[PDB]
């Protein structure tokens, strides 16, 4: 929310060279100046033959906004022969990747083409030139003897660019055996050392490197884009690629091991050809010392409110925990056709709150397609989805979009400000633009009234005009304010006063400044950086006993101040900015002496009371939970009441009851601020004797650890009075409860079969599965719909296995699904066969016994059995033309919830799934 | 209410509720005529025609009727009707309106037949020599006016994509390889639409395949400029648009252009000259799916993914992300489009979705579709499963939050990809006409300012009403009652300390306080996850008013009913209703998001004899309700012996009303449909 957009730095290249597609500092550490490195391919160069080389420029902070072309190559085509090129360096986008470590810059020109030595080609395998003072070698790790398009000869190499924490380059590569991509990392000493400029193909010691794979993971793009960042404990920084096209384009994002180059972690996205690993980042967004990743997906499409598919890009936040997996959140874009996660850029910590910041860029949205970039400030709890301000680009469309913010690059005090800028590349209208932070100054503010109770019989106060006593009191309000980095010392205020806030534009003011005889008044403060809350007073008189007629309002004090922008730094116009969540305006009230009896003080008796109308809360689901309490004031008035409900971790208070006469409207109020979560609720202002209020508020209790036995609520009323001024606490608890609505259920499949079968004979001793008879198949299903969860239960099969020594259902096989183990009392398929009511009472039984686990709301577990009928049986001599009714039965018992501590005393239940066989 | 609460003025005086009223008054009855509703500001006086009590309309301004069919003279084909409407609304009313749609019998139909030509697609132009006048006879019999053009692609002809070198494969990218294909190109337009369907196999034949490097192919670069170069491709305006897209590789995706040094985003403008070939292929990016969808529904352009098995499941989800695609599988050497091309005609014009352009959001609409007989579908807005000749109806219910001044914009409601759509002209009416009077601010109510209103004067600094100017004191309370509509209480709401017989509502913070007691305010609503509203509607005296698409007293219950939307079709598979856009589950049983999961169901066997029944003996239920042939999609075809071929497949027995045993099977193929073999002469009791 700090940085400038008034007059930031405004840097431009020659156009149609995309001035600014790619952007970074440099910080050398041979000098106290710093630099900014634009990249600029497409740009002309002296380079004999090459017509648009590109180059990468140097421009200064000095504030003569020149740039400088840096010089790398200088040179034309190498020859593999006479009239034979062996490079070709033309249009090869040199500066399309520029970044820089400390005194080192390492620029990529990834459409380098190659003639690869063996037959005359064009292959564009890429090169990058790593400068270093005076030195500059050249550094082409995929100008190999790999060279067709199932090698490297495409690889494209300086795709995308970075360093890690110990001179170590992080190179992409998306085109290396056909397209599925390729990181290589090298040391930048070995980069250095190695160089040979009589040697094209260059073999580095400790070179990281992926492998080519199977062609299924062809056309991946693996390389596209590069960060680095550390993932598990060595304290060695990881690779981090966006692999746009891999998973039938749905775009990846693979971490590597910075060590081996082995698989740590990968990403997923959820939308085919959002290209979901366009954009990447790692910063620890959390203050956690836990690096957080970042992933682009510009191109995301989401619903709108119709439903409808819109394309608005969406930006993958993951959180890493120190256990391993991520906490992923989402964050969409705002504008259709912006494509919102292009460019990511970590900013430091922008405003210098303890936590880091991030920056996000729609090139394509905002005012006549211009380019956004919004800022996100990071939190405790992670990334604020809220962004904190817009950045607009400035310049029109000439012939392609101006792509305001296709590239960012920030984290880096290019001012001595102690706040980190940001620079953001436009290229399509070939400009670059340096945002520089402004310091934060957090400033508060205290206001008392001297006293709080007015006594218009108290008249103390002569007046200035005549000598006439009137009742009076005094106004204090102090200011202190403070800030990191460079700042002013002194700083100006203008501090607004407000007698009596609420009677306004027409009414009674009822109180008057003693010498200013106004209702409002005004102070040029200055302060001092350091502490000293400098104040300053004003007397303000009570208006006579007879003029105004209303009391029992209170006469509300209001103070607001502004910041002057008198106080800049020695940047040329560099004002600071009030801290972003902190009111500029505070008020106290002072109230008119009524009705507080002999003691000229108002002593309440304030009375809470809350009755059980809800008894139980069930674990598992949220619940309506209604409190109706009466707050009454058996005393003199309360000036100021407020009901405060002080809430569990669970409760999420929601709403007012209307709709009953009973208990009246309230105006109530959700706000965490102090270690605590609470509900406040006017009482009245002031509170009068009696006052037998009755309200109700609605919760919805999300439970929490499973092992509670109550939830807690703890109210008192609070008041402004000097005596008396609250209630005893009152607490109400309600006891959770344990409900789980389990069912069972079965069916048959199918559930009639019909004699005799079709093509069946007797085979005495068969194993087909078709000599014995059809499939007739028995499907049990135990869930559980209630809200709470059991731990363990039993499931009891009974089946009809036989019936006077001879086969009625035999049984093939089972099958389980869910958390849950079964066996069967007798040997399940003995004969090694490959793929009227007849019950478990009457005849002979088959027991199946299962133990099941844990089921949750939305689980169940379900047993599938696939028994054989014996044809043989039926049919043959004694049941030759009879009905029969093969009738098994399944019941449940739940014996363990995880809820010890709690009543749980039973659940049981039993269906039974029949199949009749019949002749037609 | 519209008795207190909202005697202010009129402009708002309107704007509490659909039933208030104001008035002028030849005289003026102090008593209580305020802005009352009609019938009660009816019942004392002030009606000599001037009430200001304006309703809403759904006026028609045209309706043709609807053709029977798609040919000749008879002009104005006219599948949708009505085909205009002008709307007309007060502040938070709504007025309802029907349109319907139909599939007319014989609608003109062109063809554009878009291939893939890198090496793989030899043998598919090939076989397709003389697949355009075997296509002729084939619409010929859904189409009298039939049309057919050709399209073909490759890829972008600059590298990584093109064979660059060696330089003498520039005019022969089969070089290395000891053969002969012509340089490759991005989008190459051959045929424009005609009704020659011979003039259609004299171009194929003509043409030859090319060779590229890597497998995917740009052909949405070619999607693209064949449906926004409706000039230069010829789309009949009047006709169904079939594009047909055969390829047999991956695609590329926008954005995968970088790597070629393309950075240009893809506008959806046309750029094939006279040359007819695509010129912006090396310059600009491939299109999104967002730009093609866009483009697509403009255009009025069926496209049909003629895509090979290795890569069909790939389209597949592709097409999921642009609606009212369909996929079909392609043989390896295009043996499969004529059949292909039928089949995918008769999805398109299976299903009518309605879609809305330009629709001002100040106000929401609402649809109740009825798709089958007489049976109404409430939220939905598109009928499935239909044949030509059918007609579907849809009523619409528009209604605006508050109203704005934005000069009556009209939006418009049509089915996608057909020409006729319906015209909605709204048209908001937000005071009463009697504020032009033309007596400015004068004599009877303090010359200090004054006002003459439509028959009020909201005084300046102190409204006394009628009167003006107890602004400091000037009172000695005077009028010091009804201020509290009950009288036993502190008088006004709490908040405004009454004075001047206008209760001055004070306490002007965290938001704005009105009412003529104060009673009204905003930031009084309720809440949901702490949210006011939910954040998703305007809070309006401690009610919502829900944004578009919201309902519910907390504005949290969607009127979306895509995320019920399930795999087949169905929403809630038919197992269930959807609520606040999730299902819930009505059969026994059953469960999941789209109640698509039902272990404990009964069998196939079960559901499927309701079709042998009604299908094939006329009886039983799903034909007292007529359902019989629009649930019962499956190929019937009675037979002997089911003979046992196939392993997807389900043999179903039963006894009808007759007392005989049927016997039938049933059987799926991979994305394809399903077949029913009834055997005839069932088994019935013997002489
Ligand atoms: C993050 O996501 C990444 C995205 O996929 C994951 O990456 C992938 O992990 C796979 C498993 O680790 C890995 O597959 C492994 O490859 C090795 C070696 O491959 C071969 O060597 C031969 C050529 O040099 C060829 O082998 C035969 O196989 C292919 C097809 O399989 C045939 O078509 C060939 O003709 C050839 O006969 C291959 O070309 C290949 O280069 C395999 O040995 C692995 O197989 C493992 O299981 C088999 C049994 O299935 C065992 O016999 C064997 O001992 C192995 O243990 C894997 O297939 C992918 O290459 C890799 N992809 C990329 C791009 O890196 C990544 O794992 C994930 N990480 C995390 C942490 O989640
Ligand atoms: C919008 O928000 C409201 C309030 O937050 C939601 O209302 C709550 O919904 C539940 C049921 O969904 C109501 O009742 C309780 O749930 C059990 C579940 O089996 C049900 O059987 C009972 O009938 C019981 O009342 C509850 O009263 C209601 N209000 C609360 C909890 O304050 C509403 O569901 C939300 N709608 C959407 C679409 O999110
Ligand atoms: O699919 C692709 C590229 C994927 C190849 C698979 C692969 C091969 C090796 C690998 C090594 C490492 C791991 N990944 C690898 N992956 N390319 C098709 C272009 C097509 N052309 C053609 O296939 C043909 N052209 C001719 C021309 C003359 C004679 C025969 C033929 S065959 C057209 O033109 O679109
Ligand atoms: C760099 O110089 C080359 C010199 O050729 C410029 O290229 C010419 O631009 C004209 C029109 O602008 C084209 O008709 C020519 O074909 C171009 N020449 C070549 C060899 O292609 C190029 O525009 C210059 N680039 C910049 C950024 O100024
Ligand atoms: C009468 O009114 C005067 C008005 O100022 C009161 O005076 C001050 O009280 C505050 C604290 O209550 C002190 O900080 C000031 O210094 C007092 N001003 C003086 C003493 O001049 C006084 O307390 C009131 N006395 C009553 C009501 O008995
Ligand atoms: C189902 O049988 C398995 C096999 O013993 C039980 O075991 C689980 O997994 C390993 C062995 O695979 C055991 O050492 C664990 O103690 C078991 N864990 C859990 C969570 O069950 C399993 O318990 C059985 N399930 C039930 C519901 O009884
Ligand atoms: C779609 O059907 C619903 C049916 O509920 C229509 O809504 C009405 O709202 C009440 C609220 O419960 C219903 O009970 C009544 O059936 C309807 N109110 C009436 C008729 O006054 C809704 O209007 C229909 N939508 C369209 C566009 O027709
Ligand atoms: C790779 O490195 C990690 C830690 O540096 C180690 O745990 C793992 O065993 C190593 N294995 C290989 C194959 O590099
Ligand atoms: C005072 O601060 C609040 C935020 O705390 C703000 O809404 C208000 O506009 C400021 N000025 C006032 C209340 O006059
Ligand atoms: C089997 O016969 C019993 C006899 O009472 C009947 O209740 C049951 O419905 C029959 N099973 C069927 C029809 O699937
Ligand atoms: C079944 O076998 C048992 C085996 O002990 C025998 O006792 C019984 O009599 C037999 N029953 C019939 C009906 O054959
Ligand atoms: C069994 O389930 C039925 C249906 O839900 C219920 O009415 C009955 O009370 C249950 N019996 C027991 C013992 O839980
Ligand atoms: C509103 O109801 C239906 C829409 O469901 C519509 O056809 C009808 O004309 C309308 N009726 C009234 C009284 O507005
Ligand atoms: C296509 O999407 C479906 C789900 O929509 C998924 O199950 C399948 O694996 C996907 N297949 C391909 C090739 O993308
Ligand atoms: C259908 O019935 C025939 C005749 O008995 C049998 O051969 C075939 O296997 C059955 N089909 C299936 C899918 O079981
Ligand atoms: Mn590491
Ligand atoms: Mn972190
Ligand atoms: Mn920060
Ligand atoms: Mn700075
Ligand atoms: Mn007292
Ligand atoms: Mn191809
Ligand atoms: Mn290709
Ligand atoms: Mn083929």
């Amino acid at each position: 929310f700090n940085l400038d957009v008034d007059s930031p730095a405004e840097y431009s290249g020659p156009e149609g060279s995309y001035f600014g597609f790619a952007v970074d500092f440099f910080v050398p550490s041979a000098s106290s100046r710093m630099f900014l490195l634009v990249g600029a391919p497409k740009a002309n160069t002296t380079q004999p033959g090459i017509v648009e080389g590109g180059q990468v420029l140097k421009c200064d902070w000095s504030s003569t906004r020149r740039c400088q072309p840096i010089e790398f190559d200088a040179t034309g085509n190498r020859d593999y022969a006479k009239d034979d090129p062996l490079e070709f360096k033309s249009h090869q986008w040199f500066g399309a990747s520029v970044r820089s470590k400390q005194d080192k810059i390492l620029a990529c020109a990834p459409l380098y083409h190659w003639r690869t030595e063996m037959k005359q080609e064009r292959e564009p395998v890429g090169t990058c030139f790593l400068q270093d003072g005076t030195k500059t070698v050249e550094y082409a790790p995929c100008r190999s003897q790999d060279i067709d398009a199932d090698g490297q000869g495409f690889c494209q190499g300086g795709f995308s660019i970075d360093f890690t924490k110990a001179d170590r380059v992080l190179l992409g590569g998306p085109g290396s055996f056909y397209w599925q991509g390729q990181l290589i990392s090298d040391q930048v000493a070995e980069i250095v050392s190695k160089y040979d400029p009589n040697v094209y193909s260059i073999k580095y010691n400790n070179q990281l490197a992926t492998r080519t794979a199977q062609a299924i993971f062809d056309d991946s793009y693996l390389g596209y884009s590069v960060a680095v960042g550390d993932f598990n404990g060595d304290g060695i920084d990881d690779f981090v690629s966006g692999v746009p096209r891999a998973a039938r384009t749905l775009g990846m994002v693979y971490i590597y091991d910075g060590k081996n180059m082995s698989s740590l972690y990968n990403f997923t996205g959820e939308q085919m050809a959002a290209y979901f690993g366009f954009s990447v980042a790692a910063t620890d967004i959390n203050g956690d010392d836990y690096a957080d990743v970042f992933i682009g997906a510009p191109l995301f499409m989401d619903r709108g409110s119709d439903g409808k598919l819109q394309e608005v890009g969406q930006v993958s936040v993951s959180l890493q925990r120190a256990s391993g997996d991520f906490q992923t959140t989402k964050l969409n874009g705002f504008e259709v056709f912006a494509r919102f996660g292009s460019a990511i850029a970590p900013l430091g910590d922008l405003d210098q709150d303890g936590f880091n910041d991030i920056a996000i860029a729609a090139p394509y949205g905002g005012e006549d397609k211009k380019g956004i970039v919004y800022i996100f400030n990071g939190r405790s709890t992670g990334l604020n989805a809220v962004p904190s301000q817009i950045l607009e680009g400035q310049w029109a469309a000439r012939s392609m979009p101006p792509s305001f913010g296709y590239s960012m690059k920030g984290a880096t005090d290019i001012d001595k400000n102690g706040y980190p800028d940001l620079i953001v590349g436009a290229f399509g209208v070939d400009r670059a633009i340096l945002y520089r932070a402004r310091p934060v100054i957090t400033v508060n503010a205290g206001l008392e009234v001297y006293p709080s109770i007015l006594n218009q019989d108290n008249k103390t106060c002569s007046l200035p005009g005549t000598a006439l006593k009137v009742s009076c009191f005094n106004v204090r309000f102090c200011l202190k304010a403070d800030g990191k980095g460079v700042l002013p010392r002194k700083l100006n205020f203008q501090v607004e006063l407000l007698l009596d806030k609420l009677k306004q534009k027409g009414a009674i003011r009822r109180a008057l400044f003693l010498y200013s005889r106004s209702p409002s008044h005004s102070k040029n403060m200055t302060i001092s950086r350091g502490g000293l809350m400098q104040c300053e007073e004003l007397i303000a008189y009570l208006r006579d006993e007879s003029e105004f007629r209303d009391k029992l309002t209170p006469i509300t004090i209001f103070m607001e101040y502004r910041l002057d922008y008198r106080t800049a730094a020695d940047t040329t116009g560099l004002q600071p900015i009030l801290n972003q969540f902190t009111p500029a305006n505070i008020s106290r009230q002072a109230h008119i002496l009524l009705d507080c009896g002999e003691d000229n003080v108002c002593k309440p008796k304030l009375e809470v009371s809350v009755d059980s109308d809800q008894k139980k809360i069930y674990i598992g689901d949220d619940n309506p939970l209604t409190l109706i309490v009466k707050a009454q004031n058996q005393g003199e008035g309360a000036y100021e009441a407020e009901l405060i409900v002080s809430i569990p971790l669970q409760a999420d208070f929601i709403g007012v009851v209307r709709n009953n006469e009973a208990l009246a409207r309230l105006s109530c109020a959700f706000k965490t601020e102090n270690q605590t979560r609470q509900v406040v609720c006017d009482l009245g202002n002031p509170m009068k004797a009696g006052t037998q209020l009755l309200a109700g508020l609605r919760f919805s209790v999300h439970q929490q650890s499973e092992m509670d036995t109550s939830v807690k609520f703890d109210l008192q009323i609070q008041s402004s009075n000097l005596f008396d001024k609250v209630s005893p606490v009152v607490s109400h608890k309600v006891d959770l409860a344990v409900l789980a609505a389990v069912e069972i259920r079965g069916v048959s499949s199918p559930d009639h079969v019909f004699l005799p079968i079709p093509n069946w004979e007797h085979k005495e001793n068969p194993e087909t599965e078709e000599d014995v008879g059809p499939v007739v198949q028995h499907i049990y299903e135990l869930r559980n719909n209630g809200p709470s969860s059991f731990s363990k239960a039993m499931l009891h099969l009974q089946w009809p296995y036989k019936y006077n020594n001879n086969t009625l259902l035999y049984i093939l096989h089972y099958d389980i699904d869910g958390p849950m183990n079964c066996t069967s009392d007798m040997e399940i398929n003995p004969l090694r066969i490959k793929i009227h009511t007849l019950g478990c009472g009457v005849a002979q039984c088959l027991k199946i016994v299962c133990q099941v686990g844990r089921l949750d709301r939305g689980k169940s577990a379900i047993l599938y059995v696939k028994s054989l009928l014996w044809t043989e049986t039926f049919m043959n001599k004694e049941n030759q033309n009879h009905s029969y009714s093969l009738k098994s039965s399944a019941s449940f018992n739940v014996i363990e919830f995880p809820y010890k501590n709690l009543p749980i005393e039973d659940i049981t239940n039993s269906t039974l799934v029949t199949t009749n066989v019949t002749w037609g | 209410i519209c008795t207190t609460r909202g005697v202010s003025s009129c402009q708002q005086c309107l704007a509490v509720s659909p039933m208030c009223a104001w008035c002028s008054d030849e005289a003026l009855p102090l008593g209580s005529p305020r802005c009352d509703l009609k019938e009660n500001l009816l019942k004392d006086n002030c009606a000599p025609e001037s009430i200001e009590f304006p309703v809403s309309e759904a006026r028609v301004l045209e309706d043709r009727p609807l053709s029977d069919k798609g040919s000749g003279d008879s002009s104005q084909v006219t599948q949708v009707s009505p085909q205009r409407i002008a709307l007309r609304l007060r502040p938070d009313d709504s007025k309802n309106f029907s349109i319907q749609v139909r599939q007319v019998e014989d609608y003109p139909v062109d063809i554009y037949y878009l291939m893939d030509l890198s090496y793989s697609m030899k043998d598919d132009l090939w076989s397709i020599q003389n697949l355009g006048t075997k296509l002729a006879t084939q619409m010929r019999k859904l189409t009298s006016n039939l049309r057919i053009g050709f399209g073909a692609f490759v890829d972008k002809p600059v590298s990584p994509y093109m064979y660059i070198s060696p330089p003498e494969a520039l005019e022969n990218p089969c070089y290395d390889m000891k053969t002969t294909c012509l340089p490759m190109f991005g989008y190459k337009h051959v045929l424009t639409l005609t009704d020659q369907v011979t003039r259609f196999n004299e171009e194929v034949k003509k043409q030859s395949v090319s060779r590229n490097r890597d497998a995917p192919e740009g052909g949405f670069d070619a999607i693209m400029q064949a449906t926004v170069c409706d000039e230069k491709i010829g789309w009949r305006n009047d006709a169904s648009h079939l594009l047909v897209f055969t390829t047999d590789a991956k695609t590329h995706i926008a954005l995968d252009g970088r790597l070629a040094g393309i950075v240009q985003p893809n506008d959806g403008q046309c750029h094939v000259g006279s040359d007819n070939h695509y010129s912006a292929s090396t310059t600009m990016d491939y299109p999104s799916l967002g730009l093609m969808t866009e483009k697509l529904s403009q255009k009025n352009i069926n496209l049909i993914f003629a895509v090979t098995e290795n890569v069909v499941n790939l389209y597949q989800n592709y097409s999921e992300l642009i609606p009212g695609t369909t996929v079909g599988v392609l043989s390896m050497d295009s043996s499969n489009v004529l059949q292909l091309i039928v089949d995918a005609y008769g999805k398109i014009r299976s299903k009518v979705e309605l879609e809305v352009r330009d629709l001002p959001e100040e106000l929401s609409l609402s649809f109740n579709a009825t798709c089958l007989n007489n049976e109404v579908i409430p939220g939905l807005k598109s009928c499935m499963g239909l044949k030509i000749g059918d007609t579907v109806s849809f009523s619409i219910e528009a209604k605006v939050r508050g109203c704005p001044q934005e000069k009556e914009k009209s939006f418009t409601i049509k089915p996608v990809g057909f020409k006729d759509s319906l015209i909605v002209q709204v048209t908001f009416d937000c005071d009463c006409a009697c504020q032009a009077q033309a007596e400015p601010n004068s004599h009877r109510c303090n010359n200090g300012n004054g006002t003459f209103e439509c028959g009020v004067c909201r005084c300046g600094p102190g409204w006394l009403g009628s009167q003006c100017e107890c602004s400091e004191e000037d009172y000695r309370p005077s009028q010091q009652d009804e201020c509290s509509p009950r009288e036993g209480q502190p008088v006004c709401s709490q908040r405004g300390e009454c004075l001047c017989g206008q209760c001055v509502c004070h306490s002007s913070d965290f938001g704005k306080i009105t009412g003529k007691y104060c009673e009204c305010d905003d930031f009084s609503c309720v809440r949901y996850k702490g949210e006011m509203c939910s954040g998703h509607g305007q809070c309006s005296c401690g009610d919502c008013l829900c944004d578009s698409d919201w309902t519910g007293y907390y504005c949290n219950c969607t009127t979306r009913t895509d995320t019920c939307m399930s795999s087949n079709g169905l929403l809630c598979s038919g197992r269930g209703k959807c609520e606040c856009g999730s299902c819930v589950c009505i059969q026994p049983g059953s469960y999941g998001d789209t109640c698509e999961k039902c272990p404990t169901c009964p069998d196939a066997c079960t559901f499927k004899k309701e079709c042998v029944e009604c299908k094939k003996f006329d009886r039983g239920a799903l034909h007292d309700e007529n359902t019989c042939n629009r649930y019962c999609r499956d190929e019937i075809e009675s037979v002997k012996e089911l003979k046992d071929t196939g392993k997807d497949a389900v043999n179903c027995t039963y006894k009808n009303e007759d007392d005989c045993v049927v016997r039938f099977q049933y059987y799926e193929d991979s994305s394809g449909k399903s077949i029913l073999y009834v055997v005839e002469e069932p088994e019935c009791p013997k002489g």
